RNA sequence: GUUAAUGUAGCUUAAAUUAUCAAAGCAAGGCACUGAAAAUGCCUAGAUGAGCCUCACAGCUCCAUUAACACCA
RNA sequence: ACCUCGGAGCAGAACCCAACCUCCGAGCAGUACAUGCUAAGACUUCACCAGUCAAAGCGAACCUCAAUUGAUCCAAUAACUUGACCAACGGAACAAGUUACCCUAGGGAUAACAGCGCAAUCCUAUUCUAGAGUCCAUAUCAACAAUAGGGUUUACGACCUCGAUGUUGGAUCAGGACAUCCCGAUGGUGCAGCCGCUAUUAAAGGUUCGUUUGUUCAACGAUUAAAGUCCUACGUGAUCUGAGUUCAGACCGGAGUAAUCCAGGUCGGUUUCUAUCUACUUUAUUCCUCCCUGUACGAAAGGACAAGAGAAAUAAGG
RNA sequence: GUACCCUAACCGUGCAAAGGUAGCAUAAUCACUUGUUCCUUAAAUAGGGACCUGUAUGAAUGGCUCCACGAGGGUUCAGCUG
RNA sequence: CCGAGCCUGGUGAUAGCUGGUUGUCCAAGAUAGAAUCUUAGUUCAACUUUAAAUUUGCCCACAGAACCAAAUCCCCUUGUAAAUUUAACUGUUAGUCCAAAGAGGAACAGCUCUUUGGACACUAGGAAAAAACCUUGUAGAGAGAGUAAAAAAUUUAACACCCAUAGUAGGCCUAAAAGCAGCCACCAAUUAAGAAAGCGUUCAAGCUCAACACAAAAAUCCCAAACAUAUA
């Protein structure tokens, strides 16, 4: 048999002896290792911003909805000034008590949608809202006075 | 007049001892090619050398000269030169008489000198 | 032409004296094309052997089919081949010179870089295509990176360090300690363990 | 299969470097005109491809070509 | 084909170093004409023989080239000298074929048969997705390649046996593997059904008869559920055969002056044993017909399963 | 090397002492070879009749018909039989 | 029992070939070659044996050894006791495997050929049995002891969910090729969704993605038995 070979060739023993005892041997430690111990900063300034302009605010539970009904939901509220912002809860969570709000903190959760505007249409929102008969409106807050859906009701007639 | 050639698939060889022409050789050896058309039916051996590097690459020679007159018939490159090459025996037996004619016209002119 | 080109079979000027099969260049560690020259992926061979010609159209054909030649582009790192092999005609006894020339074959040795890559892509663009030709060479094969060669070396000259091995090969074999020497091989003292063949064996320290 | 030989103007041999004349074909040149005898030219990738020098020469890349051995148990 | 000599590589650096290993050469020519004579000391082709270098001295003067070759005896010549492609080149002074009519001595140092080694060749499985499959890599097939495994072939090798390990086919009896030809269960289908294709599992049982040929094969006729692939000293000749091969005779075609010869052909041609030892010598499948049903399936032609009844056949035991 | 329902070298030559005539023919005749074809058979590497270069047939190395004959060598009808 | 009878004689023919070669005990002792009608043999070397003579032998350090890798050669010191020369001859010159460097072959062979070195052709222990691998060589008796080499380790593949509007069938070439035959550009609507990354439609349609939102098989029959936990 020749030096270089097709197969894999056996060692001498003595020589094989010696290529176990010099195997590489790794460090073991003491303790295991494991075993012990802008796109924000913009939204950091919008919803700010939400909060210092905005009157009415309206809050739910819209991903309930079709491609082509919350462009049409978008657009039920286009023909008044109100507008709809989503906002990640990542960035809108610790920011409501940098503006303050306590009782509008255990009601982000899920999916939610603010409903913004100046002046309240909202009265008639109901009523488009009565032939999708789901979309449920949560709890709003205008001019630090916080109004359920029975708060906008009590308003909003 | 090329011979057409064959495939190198759809050939059945099998390899078989065969005839034995010897003593202990040629009972044990697998030489004999039995080299197959799978299309036509035609069945070559060949136990030309006690080699099948020069068996088989024989017996393919042989093979696209039999499987020809299959395809092509009696007018063929494998039919053409056994009747042109036994067109000069016509012409070799022929020549033959026209001087065994004329080896009698000179055999009688001699002896009849004077 | 951004494509990797044609490698022929035979050289232009055949070789007419035969050569005998000096069968250390598979033995080793490679002294040419161990570094990248333009690109940023390649073919490392973690082994030796020797390139036929099919080993070369397996290589080309299979990577101008998968590549971008507009964004990538792949240069040989290989020669054509070069070294002839012969083969005596089939069924003949031993003896009687030595046989015709029959073929020719490129002797690549382990670090060799084999087909180097290049362009704008990412090394996932390139690991997809480059590792499946690398399994159909005759040798170990592995696509690398210009950051993963490193990753490769810096880890492995990590591992002569950190071993708590007091016993390496290579203080063993020029100390001559157990008349070691004996068994191994002139080239051992500079291989140190790691080759053994034409195999290289990474995971020796 | 394996060595081994072979290649000549259109037609036959030459020539051991340098390529001939012998026929045929161009005519003209002695001759009344035809025949030689002359006096011409003429046609050879010297069957290949590369050039080692400078080569039908001395050899492969070569193509076809024929001989001959491929045995004993 | 080769045989003697030299240079280069193998054989990297003192020397040496084989090869039917790789590549080049040599069998001279040129110039002298002291290319006279002598003689310390060395070299040396692993021996001998041969072969090399050489200070000084005598006499004069003011060899080139890697090899460039041939011993002894003898023959020539008055002498000096000369004499071989003695190239089988350490050289016999001079001698070819053929043998199957053969002989003796040996050899497993050495072939054929078998075994064993190896796996180029061969067979197979995975890997890779190029390509076919109208489209679609993966129903089916599959290029260049890669990785394995097998031990059936053709090789190679020459390790056991030449004081004998007798063979091709057939007969007889078969043992075993499974890589399944049938019968069984399953997955896929380019699976409607029926047929098929492929894959996993299955060695319980089964695996025909003929004409030509010595034939295993192959072709062909008839069937079959199917007419498996191999291993067993190409199982099995102290059980058989002897057609083939393979002795002595002979013909033909050929080679050869002939004797004789040819993997040619063709007719013919003695197959021995009384068993010492081991071993051994009474442990159910399948097809078809009917039925379901001409239903389900399908546009129609076609055309199923499972369950059940009967008919046969082989095998086992009587 | 021109012969065309696959057919007039219809012409040039090389070499030799002479270039194989009649006949026969895939033969007991190198190989291809189980040549091709028809009969015979359910089926034919056998047998027989044909064709045919048979490139290695062939004329006292005797060639070709053919009568009888053969313990020759192949094939076969009918019978017959473990 | 005739390729040339049989007997007697020459004849104890010759055999480089086969087989055989007989008391006891001890000691030294193994493999470069070259020529050869020679490679089954022999002669010379080389190795070997005995006797004798003398003085260096081995191991070795600087310095030293050519231009076109391991090592060696040379070699004082040193550690050692051997070496050469002389005398007398025999035998062995048909070797193997392993490690290494190569050549041939297939980077086949228990293959063939050299080279350096081991071991075997001698003992004992181990690797199961075992010529060649490892341990160990100088002999006897012991119902003492300490050791040397000396026992194979391994067990692998799960994975996203949600959700999809739009400038437009971007233009080109095209029957029309619409995100996806092909070429250029690749911007842009809203908080966020590529001039589209795979399928798919002749073309479309449609389904998704990127986006915001929370390793195995062979032929007679498997092959020690068995075993995860008692302190080196
Ligand atoms: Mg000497
Ligand atoms: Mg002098
Ligand atoms: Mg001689
Ligand atoms: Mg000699
Ligand atoms: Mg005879
Ligand atoms: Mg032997
Ligand atoms: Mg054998
Ligand atoms: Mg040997
Ligand atoms: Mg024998
Ligand atoms: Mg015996
Ligand atoms: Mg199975
Ligand atoms: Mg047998
Ligand atoms: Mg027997
Ligand atoms: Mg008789
Ligand atoms: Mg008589
Ligand atoms: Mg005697
Ligand atoms: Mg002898
Ligand atoms: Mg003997
Ligand atoms: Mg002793
Ligand atoms: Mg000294
Ligand atoms: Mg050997
Ligand atoms: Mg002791
Ligand atoms: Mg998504």
């Amino acid at each position: 048999s020749k030096a270089v070979t097709r197969h894999r060739r056996v060692m001498h023993f003595q020589r094989q002896k010696l290529m176990a005892v010099t195997e590489y041997i790794p460090p073991k430690p003491a303790i295991h290792p494991s075993c012990l111990p802008g796109l924000i900063r913009l939204l950091r300034r919008e919803i700010a911003a939400v909060f210092q302009d905005n009157r009415m605010i309206a809050v739910c539970q819209n991903v309930a909805l079709s491609a082509e009904d919350k462009l049409l939901m978008r657009h039920q509220l286009r023909k008044h000034k109100i507008l709809m912002k989503v906002f990640p809860n990542q960035v809108l969570k610790p920011f409501l008590e940098d503006s303050k709000y306590q009782n509008l903190l255990p009601l982000f959760v899920g999916h939610n949608m603010l409903l913004v505007s100046e002046e309240p249409k909202v009265k008639e929102m109901v009523r488009i809202l009565r032939t999708v008969p789901f979309l449920p409106l949560l709890g709003g807050c205008i001019d630090d006075t916080i109004l359920s859906r029975q708060g906008f009701i009590n308003y909003s007639k | 007049p090329a011979l057409l050639s064959l495939d190198e698939n759809e050939l059945e060889e099998q390899f078989v001892k065969g005839h034995g022409p010897g003593g202990q050789a040629t009972n044990k050896t697998s030489n004999c090619v039995v080299l197959k058309h799978i299309p036509s039916g035609i069945v070559v051996k060949c136990h030309q050398t006690r080699s099948v590097d020069q068996n088989r690459k024989l017996a393919r020679k042989i093979l696209q000269e039999k499987v020809d007159v299959f395809y092509n018939g009696e007018n063929s490159p494998v039919h053409k030169e056994k009747r042109e090459a036994a067109k000069k025996k016509q012409e070799r037996k022929k020549r033959a008489k026209e001087t065994l004619e004329k080896k009698k016209l000179l055999k009688e002119l001699w002896e009849s000198s004077k | 032409k951004p494509k990797l080109r044609f490698i022929e079979r035979a050289p232009l000027v055949p070789k007419v004296r035969r050569e005998p099969k000096n069968l250390s260049d598979i033995r080793g560690p490679s002294t040419e094309a161990t570094e990248f020259t333009e690109g940023n992926f390649a073919i490392l061979a973690l082994g030796g052997g020797y390139l036929h010609w099919g080993h070369f159209e397996m290589m080309r054909l299979t990577i101008n089919r998968s590549m971008d030649p507009k964004n990538m582009f792949a240069i040989w790192r290989v020669p054509a081949p070069f070294k002839p092999i012969t083969r005596k005609s089939v069924g003949h006894r031993m003896g009687g010179g030595k046989g015709a020339i029959d073929h020719y074959v490129t002797p690549v040795k382990a670090g060799r870089l084999v087909v180097e890559m290049g362009g704008r892509c990412e090394f996932e663009e390139v690991q997809g295509f480059l590792d499946q030709v690398a399994h159909k060479l005759p040798f170990a094969a592995k696509a690398v990176s210009r950051g993963t060669l490193e990753k490769m070396r810096k880890d492995q000259e990590e591992r002569e360090r950190n071993n708590q091995n007091p016993w390496t090969f290579e203080r063993i074999a020029t100390a001559n300690m157990l008349g070691i020497r004996k068994v191994l091989s002139p080239y051992d003292l500079t291989h140190k363990g790691k080759y053994w063949g034409k195999f290289y064996m990474p995971k020796r320290v």
